Parts: structure tokens; C-alpha cells; sequence
């Protein structure tokens, strides 16, 4: 029986219960999103890494959801390579950034995926 | 007026069976599933289920001529043997849009299955599904929320949400029940909730229930640092109760309560989905009492009817049954439905039991639940059956787990995680299935010592 | 606590199949017809039904030593064999009153009917009987009003009251509805009323209806000398909606409200109730959706559970069904619901269908409604079934009589006043029935009239 | 009716004594302890109680035959003589449910104790104790929160709370009243509290108190890190004042409130009781004014009907009394009422006064409170006598301490904890007491001082 | 998405006139009476007057790919000149029901007429007549009484 | 003054596509424009509430936003949130919403809407503290042709 600690186990939700993802692995995801025709984009934030609530309480307000969007979303891309690249080009630049890569499906607008690309150091 | 009024009986026939109709866009169509009694010729029992269903009685009433029946009239314009079956059939029945207060399924309901499941001439009768027109759905507000708001609120993306209904049933304090919570989501739930009758009692009060699940929740997301959220039960005995703690989960902050939408009725939950809508809540539905009236396969109302009069009504959520769990239901049915509840438009399919193509001008969908009976060993079932926009719940399969429940959760959320990935990196979670969660028992301690509990358990029964 | 935490599954019929037990004042009990699935020996099938009810879910959950489960399980106490029945049983279920909210039958419900009809190792579960203790009877408010005072108010005294339903059901304008309205009433009649599915409507509004209604019961109330009613739908789509119908019956001092209780929903209805009570309005049940439940013998709700339900969550009229007309309902059973509806104390009676002593402390009684389907040729077999407190309403049975309103409602208080002479003579209304309409109908020529018209219409047909 | 009318006087007994009488399970039964007047034969003096009290007048009034007494008439079932006493009895009296109110104390008292204790035909009449049945028990909302929820939410188990009542009774400034709380806090008491007569005077007005109070518990909270409160006195002339103070405490966050329930009276403590159950605030209910009503033993009404009346009412906290300090109260009596403010099920027990077994069918149950003239050398005692689930106050016994406030606290606490520990040891804090504290007296600098100062204080008097 | 993002202005014609399109039944439909700036196509004009009346602006932005024009932009279907007249013709413009707040004529018209009278490119415009769908009707409550009732 | 902002024109954006954005997106598209350096961006004047995007659902991402935006660039941002309405209620229902979530403007597209409910909407946000933005949507339809109408002038003069 043991005790599920208590105290460094933040999340970052999709995927974040299993093992670091490798590279190849990482490669599956970009690769699935394009299998189905979700416009890849990266976000990345350097300062709250996870959600609060400063400015407002009221139910659904949370302040920290909203993360930068790295460049733009690749519209057109099809090679899962290229945006690999791209977390690469971020973690130079912003080292300790908190990156991710997320898919939209245009026709219902839902972020269809998402999971974190690369945490900075200690996390 | 016109053609004499003519005191006296006359077969329902005569007006109500019309096989000559033309439906109308702006129609409310029905499938009903007839079996008259013994010297009932069809077209009467159907005739008759229309009639008594819009606008007729048992006798000729002067008073008909004082408007035009032609206009307001339901009409059975098709009854169609039910092959390979005891004399039953499928009545269809057109309603013009005319007869139906907006805004309002009582009416509807009311209307519909007011009277006609009780006539002497029939020995049973069924509702199996009804044709919505864009012309009525534009007049409901539908869900609070829906989908990509909820998603887009909780900031929750790719993979089914994950859910556990705290346990004992009745009996544990305001207290017990906030840690039992914490316990749970701290551990990898996205959210906890009461049981369907868990409202206010002696045991538990519901204003100290929700004031201390509060401070759980609120714990377990800062230690997590993923949005958590607990359905805080607001069903209660008068609306302005219902509404009164609906307004305190406000005050609290938190983000999602829950209604027994059945129990409670359509005028009451109609009025909650309302409020959540004002006041940004998630409501999540709950549907008590259903079984009571969409089980026997001869007589009742079917669940798509149900499930499509919540999307109405207003629910983010609804519970759509898990196939594979300790409750009925089959498999192609409840996919059938379960689009019903998320999709904008759905097309016709008898194979799925969808009688009736439904256009739902964009109402928001509804996240179908799976709960019940379900474990660890499910995951990759549920996982394929119903996709990443569902919601799936562990009751027993948490607070039912060896270590306790942080590490039932912590099982869950890693079997899940696992059917995932699989499926992303193109597992087959259907023929593959069983490996996958096999393989991830023997990395994951948590995961593992769930794995050894219920893996012997399944709930195999010839369905009705 | 106390026995280690032992995770896993384990039958119910380990903790809710307990014979031993001796049934508390307080508890709350219930009489299920159960029918297993093929391999489930009652007595699982049975505590599944009691634990799925109360307390318990499918495997072993460590927080039950947190609380006691002696306390709060719900407990199956007793099988008992369907003589002469595909085994089917008669669970016996008890339920502590720590577990219920006051005041709420929406909680009632959700724990009694919750889920437990749709188990998979069962087949088939109704709901016979609830025997309510007088420590949650206290919990309600009942019938803003009951017999007693309605009469008092109304000042009538000695007879079944009359009523109509307009007809046609939907198509009608305002302005038609009170010209009606007005006719039926200056005849004889009591009350008319809006049908269940008359709420607001492109054809005609509710606010409209309204104000014409009371023009027309003011007009016929002056004219015959006596206290006058028009049933005034307040069933809406939203509780805020309900109330502010119900307020404008106030604002008009016209007598009565209804709703559709089962459409509308317990909570609204409860809502409503405490509204009439306050504002002095009686209230008018209509059982609309109530076949969907209760008319298989096999599986749902029984009516006199629904009976029950309501005279707790308040109702001065509740519709009881009429025996003799266009839908099903049989005598014994009826005149078992009946006295469940207007008696103080009600003894136990398989004979009729009441499985326990039924104790209402004092909680008023609903005066039954017999409509659907009757003629004046029925009028000595109601009366008899029924007697004084009871409503009979004719909807067809008016209009449709050939010289309008006025004289069908003229030919309804005869025929009635007739009876209640026979009767009071000593006339044996069971066996002499039949002579005494016909001998009425000889020295009245609206009683005539109709006669003639409906002689040979009967709704006779094999019941289920 | 039946039997003539025939007007004139007649003697109570012939319809108000009843020794024939078998009690019903929801009947109110009292235990009056009646006194006649020389020429009054018992069985009449207990029939003009239980007539003047329920359903009777001096004379014959034909409305009675309009109505049954049978079923309303309050009855004397027996007398009892008074061993080794100067004629006086226990005359037993039932009143039926039907007679009263639900949810109003107001509505009881007024029955029971509204006018036959000044009958000139007795000449001393004392309620001991009355049964409230379950079925009027659940009728009552009860204490807004009850021990369990009261220690759940402020989380503090295994030990008697401790509080003091900052003194001088009146002429304080807001200031200093701040200053005073903030000080006896720190010191590690859990509670200060207003007194009973500080409401709103030209001296220091309630808003300015509640603002200061709140300065100070939150900066001793802050200090200790222990969750601390103050009770702020809510009790004022009309109860739209009282309310409105109620409202500030909780806009300031503070957790309980207080109120003088006798002077205030029940209709505005139920009040007061559902806003906090609905807010939130814990109330602590203060009996001044009870000694008018129940120091005499041949005179009155008992504390333990007080004290049952209260429960009922709703109340967090109530004063029990100490026994050993400056008001009178004896152990027996003390312990029997508490078991009937905290117990679930009380058996009857003559030894200790209670006439009746007490059922409270889940009532939540008050937190009894000791004080008045209490000092560590009472500890032990009071420890003993109360147990961890009691209150315990130390008004003049705080600010009454050489080195002020704090060091007061601190003082009472060591001592208390110090009881707590040996008590947990296994030693007897009834013989063992007086070491304890003596020994503790030794190690603790401030409970010391006390020690000293206090050492040859009692205050045995011979009790009435 | 799908098309690479590709900064800069492109005629409205491209996306906006579309005389390939089939109504749907809940469409909102228009009949606006355009006359062009002299050296402005009939059919220019005409995606003008629905594109700047529905989902679009004078260059083009990313933010498209998000979602989906082909369920949201307004869109012109067919032309006809106005037989004699002055460089004069009948645009029809189709805007799908998705755009519309339910019961407010204030929305309906903030979109139909707002922006477009106002066009460099036309040089008078006029709304003639709105087919307004069921679906929409049955959002409004639309007379207190009517006819009927009053009388 | 109360933006804190002098010397020189204030910078704004209207967010495109014109209808058809979801909730989420519009704040993602929102803070996006604020953080580069725009004062303001705001709702298309035919942006209330509709299925595709609901306006309390619009107000609270907006307010996520421009929250994120100016604390990152240390300058007082805005977005403002559209008002217009079909019914008086409706119209302050949302002004107070705003006013819950302490952004600084709304805004209101007074000729449809009308000059009823405008100056109702002046007075809520002078009450409350919120500064009002019109957009003249419809206007011209009635300022265009140089013989018949009303002059803008006028139009301008009457807000
Ligand atoms: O109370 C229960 O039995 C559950 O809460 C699950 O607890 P477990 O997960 O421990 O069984 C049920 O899924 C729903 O409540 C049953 O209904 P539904 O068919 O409508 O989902
Ligand atoms: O709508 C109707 O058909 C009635 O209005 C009667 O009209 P008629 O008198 O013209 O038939 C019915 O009695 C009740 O409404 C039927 O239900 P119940 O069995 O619940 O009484
Ligand atoms: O005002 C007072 O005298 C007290 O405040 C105590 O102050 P000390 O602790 O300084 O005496 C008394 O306990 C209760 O108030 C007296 O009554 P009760 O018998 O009901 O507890
Ligand atoms: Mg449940
Ligand atoms: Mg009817
Ligand atoms: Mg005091
Ligand atoms: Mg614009």
C-alpha cells in the first residue's frame, strides 16, 4: 500500500500520467493529430504554469488558462517533423518556457488534443 | 363549420387516419409502437393514439366547427407491421407545429403521452421516437453550456473527462464526504459527485455538504494544479429550493452542479438550466427513474425520446448508460443515441434504432456519461465505444480500490491515459484491448493492485 | 468500522437480505414485484434492489466503516412467492427515515425508483406499495386545501360535483374557450376546465384564456345563483412561468388552478401547492404521463404509489380513473387507491391491492375525479363506485350533446340529482340503475335527448 | 354530536380523567406535578389540566357536538401520589398531534402551560416533562448545525471547548471589549462571548462591538492557529433588529452568534435559528431568565422541558448549568437533561428525573455549557461531570487571573488539558482529581498564579 | 483551416459570390437593389455588400482558419439587372440562421444593414425585402395580440 | 484620465472573422492583439449572442484576456463588450455582467438599438463607472444620398 504523495506531482493533463513521453512517442501525437486533420499550434507561457484565480471568482473564471501562441497555427503543414522542429526552435529562446502542442478542428472549433511538449527544468 | 354537426360516436378512423398526408417541415413527427387489442384493426388503435394525442375526444362535439381541425389535427398518416411480431406495429403520427407551447417539453410531453398509453382499445403502447423540427428546437435554450464550452472552460482537451460518485449511497457526514473528494481528485479524477439522492438529510445537510466539498475541491486543484470540480446535487423537493442552493455553489465559486432531471421534472429543470446559463454553471444531469419507463420493449417511452427532451430542456451532461456495466443497454442503441445527444444533425437508421433523421440547428451537444459497475478492465471498451467527448465514471471502481482512493484514482486515470496513447499511436482498443491495460498494470503499483482486484469481473446477462 | 477493509465483490444478499429484521415505526417500506433473471435466486435479487437503493454499490468500498450501515441499509426483509406466477416475487423493502429529505417526494422517488429497475440481473421490477410513516407524513404540507374545505368554500353539500373539459382538446380562440365556458357552466355544472395539454399556444394564449374564462365563470356563477370554477392551467415550461399563471388566477379571484403533475414534475408541483395554500386557490390534478408507469403488472409504478405521491406533495383533485369508460382502470384496485386518496387511516387489503395499514395522521384528503369516456347512461354506476366526494366530469358528455352546452350540462345534473334521490330513497343504484336514468330521462327533455344519443355506447373490453 | 345538549357546569373528571386510556405512539404526554386546593380530589384537579389545556371550558357549549372530543380532547390517564409528600401528585397527560402546530414551540407551550397553572382550584402546578413524539419531532428544523457539524467545521475534537464571558457585564467601550477578546484568545481559550445583557447601550453600540470583536478573534486566530470565534450577541428588541445583526456577523465572516432565548422568546429564536442554519453561523443559546421559571420544585416548569423546548427550537450551544460553581443546579437532574440535549434515544429514568423515553429521531444535538463562577480547581469536576462534548466558561475565572487575560487563558487550558491527559492515563479525575490540577499547578507559571488565588473558593450551599 | 494563411486584400468575389448555392430552408434571404461604382462588377459589389454583412473584411485574416465560412459567410447567389435602369441591379444575398441572435431585430438588422450602405465601392444601395425562415420567426413573440384577440 | 492614457490617439481593433469566432477563441484572439500594443479591441457591432458564441460566455474569456495582456505590458487595456440587444433587460443584464468582472468599457450600437434604450445605457454607465462606445451600425442608411435623409452631423449631435 503506498501513500500517492502529496507534493511534486503537478499536472499538466493529456498524457501526463504516464511515463516522459520519447521523442518517438512524442512524434505518435503530431502524428494522430495529422492522421486527422487537426491545424497543429504551440503555446507556451514563462510564468504561471498552472491556473489561478486573481482577478475574478465567479464560477468559470479562472485567471492562467490562456497561454502565447508560438508563431501562429501551422494551417497547411503535413509534416509532423516540422512542428517537432518547432518545439525545439521554442525550447531554444525559452528555456523555461512550458511548452505544448495543441489540435483545433475548425468545423467544430473544440481543441481536439493536446499535451505538453516540454516542461523546464524541475517539473 | 361546414357538414351539419351530427350528434353521436363515430370511428377515430375517419379523421385521424390519413395515409394521404403529406408531412409538413414544421411537423412534430412520432413513431409510436402499437398493439391494439384483439378486434382493434390498426388504423383505429393508430387513429386513435392520434386523435386523443391533439385534438379529438370520443364523441362529436359541436365545437369543432368553430375552427378547422383540418389545421390542428394529429394525424396517423402510416402504420407498418412490426416484423416477426405479435400483432404490433409502428403507428406514425404527425403533430403540427401549432399545438406546442414553446420553450416547453411539459407541453410537448404533455401532449404526446398524456392520455393515449391507457386506452381500453390498446394493451400497450410505446414511444420510440419523435422528429424535433427546427422550428421548435430554435425556441429552447438547450444546454447551459454544451461540449466545447465545457471543454473550453475546464481547459480539458483529447480523452474522455473522468468521474467518481462518492460512496456509501446515504450515510456519510458533510465532512467524511468533502475528504472522501479530496482524496478522490487529488489523485487524477477531473471530478466528484453526489449520489442522485444525496440532497439534504439528517445524516448530511446539503449547505455543509457543499461548503465543505468546496474546501476539497479547492485543495485538490491547487495540489494538482488541473481544474477540479465536484456535481454538487441541487435537486430538491419545491423549486425555490432547487433554486436556492444552485445559488450558493455560485457564491462558492465552484463550477459545475447536478439535477436529477426525472425526478425533479421538466418544469424544474428547465428553470435550472436557465439559471446555470445566467450564472455560468455546468449542470450535469442525472437520469433517476428513467428505467421506470424506457425498459420493456412493449410499453413506455424509449431513452433516445428521453435523452433528446433533456437537449431541450438543458443538461451539459447526461448519463448514456456503458453497455458493458451493471445497468441494460445495448451497444448500437445507445450509439444511436448517444449521437442524438452530441451531433447537429443525425441521419435516419433503423439499424441504430433512429427512426428519424433530427436537424438540431445548432443546439449545443450534450457529454454523454458512462457510470456504473464499470472498472479499470472497461477502460479500453469505453474508451472505443464512446471517444474522447465523454464522461466516464468510477464509484465503486475508486473508493472500491485497495490502497484507497488517491491511488483508485490514480489506476483510472493512468488506464485511461494508456487506451489513449494506444489508440493515438494506432492500437486497435477493440481486438488489442486487454493488453494494453495488462501491460500498464505492470508498470503502474496504483494501477496494478486494481488490475489484481477486479479482473475476474464482468456483467454478462442476456439483455431485455 | 470494525473488520478489516476487504476489497472486492461480494453478493448483496450478504448485508440486504436480512429476514431477521423487525421493521421499525419510522421505516419507510415497500412492497417490489421482482422478476430475476434466470440464475438470481430472489434473495440476491432482492438486497440488489435494497442496496442499490439505499446505501450500497457493486464491490467493497473502505468508507463504509466511516459511517454504520446498521443504521442506514436499506433491507430487503422478505420474499414472497407470485402464486401461480413466472417466478415473480414480492421483494419487501426497508428503508430507515434518516434517509430521506422532509418534505420531498423528488428524494422519495430518487432513492425507491433511483435505478434499481434497470439492473441487469433483472428482468422485470414494479413498484406495488409504500407504507408512508406518520414521522415523514408530519414532513408534508398535503392538498392546499382537501374535501372538507373545498366543499366549505364552494358551499356544496351532498353529491358528486360535475365538471367538463372543453373539447376539442388544441384549436380553440380565448374568446371560443370562455363562450363555451360560460354555456357549460349557466347549465348545471360545477366546473369546466382547460385540458391537461391547454397551456399557451399560437392558437391561443394563456394570459387570453384567462380573462375570457373568468368573464364566462362570473356570468354563469350570477345567472344560476351558484358558486362556479373554471380549472385554469398553470402548467409551464420554467417554475417562474407556473407562478405567474397562478398569480393572475389570484389577480382575477376566480377558485381553482390545476397542473399536470407528472408532466410538470414533483418539484414544480410541490412549488405550486405551497403557492395555492398561501393564496387561497384549490388545486386540480391531472395525472397526464401516469399510464406510462403504471400500466404493466409487470414493471413500473403502481397508481396507488402516484396516489400516494401526490396527496403528499399536495392536491385538492387528483383524476382516479372511472371504471366503466374509455380507459383502462378495475374496481377493487380503484376503490383501493380511492380510500389510499380520501381516508384518514386505511387498512391493509391485498384484496384491493393495498399491501400495508396506510396511517395519514391527519393529512387532508384528495377528492377523486372519474372523467374519460362517461355518459349520463353511466351516471348510477359512478355515483354507486364513488359516492358524494367525488368529481364526475363530463368533456364529450357535454359537448357532444345535440342541442349544445347549456342542455348537456342541464341533462348531466339531472341525471345525476337522480341518482342521488334513487339512492337516497333506498334505490339499489347497482341493480336498479338502468330504470331510474331512464325513468328521468322520460320527464326531462335535455335529459332525453341525451339518452337517445349515447343508449348503446359501453367501453367494454378484456383489461390489463 | 349525540346526547342532548344540556347546558350547565359538569366536573372536568367526567371527561377529562380517563384511566381507561391507552396512549398513542404520537401523543404528547406530560407529567404535571399538581398541588390541590383542599377540597379537589385529584382525578379532578388532573381533569381540569388536561380540559384548560386542550379542548375545554367551565361550562357546556353545544359546538362541541359539531366536532368529536374523542378525538381532540387532552386527557388525565393517572395520578400518582407524591411519596413522602403534602398532597401532591403526578397527574400523566396525553394531548393528541392533531392539537398542535407543527414547527412552533409558541403553539406547544401555549397549550400545555397557557393557562391552567393559575386555576383557583389548585394552588401550585409544575410541569416535570413532556414526550414530543417523532411525528411532531420531525416537524422541527432542530439546532441550525448540532456537536458533530460544530466540531467538524471549527475542527476541534477529543476535549471540552473552553470560553470566557468578558467582564464588567455592561460599561465597556467597543474598544476595550476588542482588546479584551483579542487577549483572553490568545491565550488559547476558543471562545470569548458577549453577555447575555450586552445587546446595544449608550456605553457601546452593537455594530462598533461586532467590528472590534472581529478585529481581535482574527488576529488572536491568526497568533495561535486555532480557529477561534466570539460569540456576538444577536438578542434585541424586534426581530427585524435581530436579523439585521445577524446579517453583520455573517458579512464579517465570524462564526457563531449567540442569543438570549427566553427574553427574546421562541418565535424569534426559531427565527434566529433557520437564518444561521442558512447562513452558516453556529448559535449559542444563553437561558437567562429560566431560573424565574424553574427554581421551584413545586412550582413551575423543570429546566429539562426548557431545555427540551430549546432543541427543538434550534440551538448550537445551550447553558446546562456546572453543579459545582455560584447557581444552583444538581448532578443527577444535570446529568439526566444533558443525555436528553446531546442523546439520540433517552430511557426513561425516574432516578434522574426524566419521566418519559425521549426518541429524537435524528435531531441533531446541543453542546451543553458550563458556567458562573467556575475556577481551575473545578476542572477535573467538570471534566468529569461533562466529558469532551461540553462548553466549559471562565468569565471572572479569566479576567480574574494576577497577570491579566492571556496568562488567565493559558492558565485554564493547561489545566483543562492537564485533566484531559490523566483522564486518558486511566487516572480518576473524581479521586485523583485535586493532584492533577496540583501537579499541573506545579509545572505551569501561569497556572499557578491561578492556583493560588483560587485555592480555598467552593460554593456549596444547600440546594433547592 | 486547410490553405495556408496568405496575407493581403483579394476580392470579395472569391468567397462571396456564390450563384452555385442552394438556399436552405433557414436561411435569411435578401433582396438588396445594388448600383455600382462605375467600374465595379455587379458581382464585386454584390460579395461586397455580403461578405462586409456577415464574416468578412477587406483583407484577410488567419483567425479564418479557426473556424469554418462555409457554415457562417453571408453569402450572394445571383445578380439580375434591373430591367431600364441605370446601371442598376438585384443582389440576392443568402445569411445562414447560425448568425442571428434569436428575437432580436436589433441583431438582425445591426447585421443585414449596418456596415454595407456605406460602401466606397457602391454608391447607393437598397434593402427591398427579408425572407425571414420559420426557424426564426419562432423566436419572437411578435404581437402582444393581433387581429384576432383585439378585436 | 481614468485609462491613464495621454498624448496622442488611442489604439483599437475590431476582431475578424466578423461572426462565427467560438468563446475560447475570441479571448485567445483578444489578448493576442493587446499584449502587441492596442489599448482596445472589441466586439464586431453585430457580435451579441448567438449560437456560435454566446455573449456571458465571450465576456468572461474577454475578461481572462485583457487581464493577461495588461499585466504582461503594465498598461491599462480594455475590450470592449458588446450590449446591444433585443430588449432593454436584456441590454443592462449584460451591462451588469461587465460591471461583475470590473473591465472599463462596453459598448453599444445606438441606432438599431435605438435612442431608448442608448440613453438607458448612458445612464447605467455613468452609475456604474463603465465607458461607453457607440458604433453608428445603420446610419448610413439614412446620412448616404446628398438630397434626402439626415446629416450625419445631426446623427452625431443627437449621440
Ligand atoms: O449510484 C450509482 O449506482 C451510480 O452512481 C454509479 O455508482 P458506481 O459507479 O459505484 O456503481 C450509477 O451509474 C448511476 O448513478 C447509475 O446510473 P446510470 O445508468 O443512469 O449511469
Ligand atoms: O382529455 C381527456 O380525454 C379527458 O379530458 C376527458 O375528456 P372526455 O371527457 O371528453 O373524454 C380525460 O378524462 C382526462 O383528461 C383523461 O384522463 P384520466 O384517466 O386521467 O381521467
Ligand atoms: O453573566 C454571568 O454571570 C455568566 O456570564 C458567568 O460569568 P462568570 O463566568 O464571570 O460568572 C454566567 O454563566 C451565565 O452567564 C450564568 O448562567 P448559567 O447558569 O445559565 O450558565
Ligand atoms: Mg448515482
Ligand atoms: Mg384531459
Ligand atoms: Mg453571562
Ligand atoms: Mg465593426
Amino acid at each position: 500500500m503506498q501513500v500517492w504523495p502529496p507534493i511534486n506531482k503537478k499536472k499538466y493533463e493529456t498524457l501526463s500520467y504516464l511515463p516522459d513521453l520519447s521523442q518517438e512517442q512524442l512524434l505518435s501525437e503530431v502524428e494522430y493529430l495529422l492522421k486527422n486533420g487537426w491545424v497543429p499550434c504551440l503555446e507556451f507561457e514563462t510564468e504561471h504554469g498552472f491556473v489561478y484565480r486573481e482577478n475574478n471568482k465567479s464560477p468559470g473564471y479562472y485567471d492562467g488558462r490562456y497561454w502565447t501562441m508560438w508563431k501562429l497555427p501551422m494551417f497547411g503543414c503535413t509534416d509532423a517533423t516540422q512542428v517537432l522542429a518547432e518545439v525545439g526552435e521554442a525550447k531554444k529562446a525559452y528555456p523555461q518556457a512550458w511548452i505544448r502542442i495543441i489540435g483545433f478542428d475548425n468545423v467544430r472549433q473544440v481543441q481536439c488534443i493536446s499535451f505538453i511538449a516540454y516542461k523546464p527544468e524541475g517539473y | 363549420a361546414s357538414v351539419g354537426f351530427k350528434a353521436g360516436v363515430k370511428e377515430y378512423k375517419l379523421t385521424y387516419y390519413t395515409p394521404e398526408y403529406q408531412t409538413k417541415d414544421t411537423d412534430i413527427l412520432a413513431a409510436f409502437r402499437v398493439t391494439p387489442q384483439p378486434g382493434v384493426p390498426p388504423e383505429e388503435a393508430g387513429a386513435a393514439v392520434a386523435a386523443e394525442s391533439s385534438t379529438g375526444t370520443w364523441t362529436t362535439v359541436w365545437t369543432d366547427g368553430l375552427t378547422s381541425l383540418d389545421r390542428y389535427k394529429g394525424r396517423c398518416y402510416r402504420i407498418e407491421r412490426v416484423v416477426g411480431e405479435k400483432d404490433q406495429y409502428i403507428a406514425y403520427v404527425a403533430y403540427p407545429l401549432d399545438l406546442f407551447e414553446e420553450g416547453s417539453v411539459t407541453n410537448m410531453f404533455t401532449s404526446i403521452v398524456g392520455n393515449v398509453f391507457g386506452f381500453k382499445a390498446l394493451r400497450a403502447l410505446r414511444l420510440e421516437d419523435l422528429r424535433i423540427p427546427p422550428a421548435y428546437v430554435k425556441t429552447f435554450q438547450g444546454p447551459p453550456h454544451g461540449i466545447q464550452v465545457e471543454r473550453d472552460k475546464l481547459n480539458k482537451y483529447g480523452r474522455p473527462l473522468l468521474g467518481c460518485t462518492i460512496k456509501p449511497k446515504l450515510g456519510l457526514s458533510a465532512k467524511n464526504y468533502g475528504r472522501a473528494v479530496y482524496e478522490c481528485l487529488r489523485g487524477g479524477l477531473d471530478f466528484t459527485k453526489d449520489d442522485e439522492n444525496v440532497n439534504s438529510q439528517p445524516f448530511m445537510r446539503w449547505r455543509d455538504r457543499f461548503l465543505f466539498c468546496a474546501e476539497a475541491l479547492y485543495k485538490a486543484q491547487a495540489e494538482t494544479g488541473e481544474i477540479k470540480g465536484h456535481y454538487l446535487n441541487a435537486t430538491a423537493g419545491t423549486c425555490e429550493e432547487m433554486i436556492k442552493r444552485a445559488v450558493f455553489a455560485r457564491e462558492l465559486g465552484v463550477p459545475i452542479v447536478m439535477h436529477d432531471y426525472l425526478t425533479g421534472g421538466f418544469t424544474a429543470n428547465t428553470s435550472l438550466a436557465h439559471y446555470c446559463r445566467d450564472n455560468g454553471l455546468l449542470l450535469h444531469i442525472h437520469r433517476a427513474m428513467h428505467a421506470v419507463i424506457d425498459r420493456q420493449k412493449n410499453h413506455g417511452i424509449h431513452f433516445r425520446v428521453l435523452a433528446k427532451a433533456l437537449r431541450m430542456s438543458g443538461g451539459d451532461h447526461i448519463h448514456s448508460g456503458t453497455v458493458v456495466g451493471k445497468l441494460e443497454g445495448e451497444r448500437d442503441i445507445t450509439l444511436g443515441f448517444v449521437d442524438l445527444l452530441r451531433d447537429d444533425f443525425v441521419e435516419q437508421d433503423r439499424s441504430r434504432g433512429i427512426y428519424f433523421t433530427q436537424d438540431w440547428v445548432s443546439l449545443p451537444g450534450v457529454l454523454p456519461v458512462a457510470s456504473g459497475g464499470i472498472h479499470v478492465w472497461h477502460m479500453p471498451a469505453l474508451t472505443e465505444i464512446f471517444g474522447d467527448d465523454s464522461v466516464l465514471q468510477f464509484g465503486g471502481g475508486t473508493l472500491g480500490h485497495p490502497w484507497g482512493n488517491a491511488p483508485g484514482a490514480v489506476a483510472n486515470r493512468v488506464a485511461l491515459e494508456a487506451c489513449v496513447k494506444a489508440r493515438n499511436e494506432g492500437r486497435d482498443l477493440a481486438q488489442e484491448g486487454n493488453e494494453i491495460i495488462r501491460e500498464a498494470c505492470k508498470w503502474s503499483p496504483e494501477l496494478a493492485a486494481a488490475c489484481e482486484v477486479w479482473k475476474e469481473i464482468v456483467f454478462n446477462f442476456a439483455a431485455v
